[PDB]
């Protein structure tokens, strides 16, 4: 399952098309896949976080 | 500075003195890492715990980064004169002077040091341990460790700093004799108000790692690059660095 | 390593520490040569036996 | 941040031993000009490769 | 760059006509114009406030 979404009230780093915007709440915390890119995805949780599992 | 002592004939001119007040604000810097509270205890090799204290090392390295970033900006940034720190049109009272890979010739023994830093506040350690923040009760078991900094560099003296070199060592007449010795002559020819010299004594040479060997050749070996000569042997001691470029 | 001090810009760019594990195993590196008991015990020069 | 590397070992095959010694070990490189790398990296030779 | 933004759906006192009601307008920490009106309009937030880099 998704142990943590790390989404509520926080926005993380999302590098796409050469510009790294901050939106869509793509936070995650697990060792399933794309672990190396997890650093880039979670490179800017600038705002306060509030975890909540999706039980995926 | 005072006007030069002039000749006396019939009466004394009650001269005046200028002032060049320089303004520069402060900037704030921080670096923080979010970690899980449970994970730091859930370890047996003594790792993932010293990382929170590594913010101390980061803060210790910060002032060098700030000073050398300002050094990089030297060409872009402006000094008290209102022109760029390394500019070819520095305004002197009667006329205009000029001091413009990543070079810089600086004095070290003067009462002022170029690119002076400002350790306004210490490397205070900011932490998020337990019942001190809401990140750990009404939130996940998250902890952040941060190092606050409230420092900034300064463009101190743009009339004693020289940059924009084709730094080279060859032929002892065209590459070094016309660039590094040109900077030597320009720095030692600087004139203050009234036409007096500034007593500029270039003794610091700062260059990135790419120019380290060639700077050592300019200062350290009797022959420059062809067996002709090296007039600049043991005149300016070079300190290597990598924070710039 | 701890992230570089970037700027204030009001907020804190929270960062995450990097795990850089690098697994590597071990191997076996034998070698040898066959000889005979009679050959070692019957040679006169004796250079057959410093194996 | 810089890694602060301090290269002090130069390992080269036997065929490059003389050239490595020239690079580090003599004031002139190959034409009497200069050797900026003199007494910079202590070269050790090796014959287990190539 | 402008430092000062409020993007947490936060409440601020904006006065439309004879009353001051929740709304997000200027929401900046720097001012060059409408200072006297901004004071009434820029009453610091009621709820959670978080800042970003519009760089407009």
């Amino acid at each position: 399952e998704v142990e943590g979404v790390f989404v509520r009230a926080t926005v993380e780093r999302r590098c796409r098309a050469g510009f790294c915007f901050d939106k869509e709440g793509q936070g995650f915390a697990d060792g399933v896949l794309s672990d190396e890119q997890l650093e880039a995805l979670e490179s800017d949780p600038l705002l306060k976080v509030e975890r909540c599992t999706f039980s995926g | 500075q005072f006007p030069k002592l002039r000749e006396w004939i019939g009466q004394r001119v009650i001269k005046d003195m200028a002032a060049q007040g320089y303004q520069i604000t402060n900037k704030l810097f921080e670096s923080t890492v979010g970690v899980k509270r449970t994970d730091i205890e859930d370890d047996n090799l003594g790792v993932y715990g010293p990382l929170m204290q590594e913010m101390g090392r980061a803060a210790g390295a910060h002032p060098d980064e700030l000073v050398f970033a300002l050094l990089k900006a030297g060409n872009a940034n402006l000094c008290y004169d209102g022109q760029n720190f390394f500019d070819t049109d520095h305004p002197v009272y009667p006329n205009v002077d000029g001091t413009g890979f990543a070079p810089a010739a600086d004095p070290g023994a003067a009462w002022y040091l170029l690119d002076t830093s400002r350790s306004l506040k210490p490397l205070i350690y900011q932490e998020r341990m337990k019942p001190s923040f809401t990140s750990m009760t009404k939130e996940d078991d998250e902890q952040v460790f941060m190092a606050d900094e409230y420092r900034y560099g300064v463009r101190s003296r743009c009339n004693v700093g020289f940059g924009f070199w084709q730094l080279a060592a060859m032929s002892t007449e065209e590459l070094n004799q016309v660039n590094f010795e040109k900077v030597y002559d320009a720095m030692r020819n600087q004139k203050a108000d009234g036409g007096r010299p500034l007593d500029i004594r270039p003794n610091l040479l700062v260059v990135p790692t790419t120019l380290r060997s060639k700077a050592k050749e300019v200062v350290g070996v009797q022959r420059l690059a062809n067996g002709a000569d090296n007039p600049n042997f043991e005149l300016v001691q070079v300190l290597d660095t990598a924070w710039l470029n």
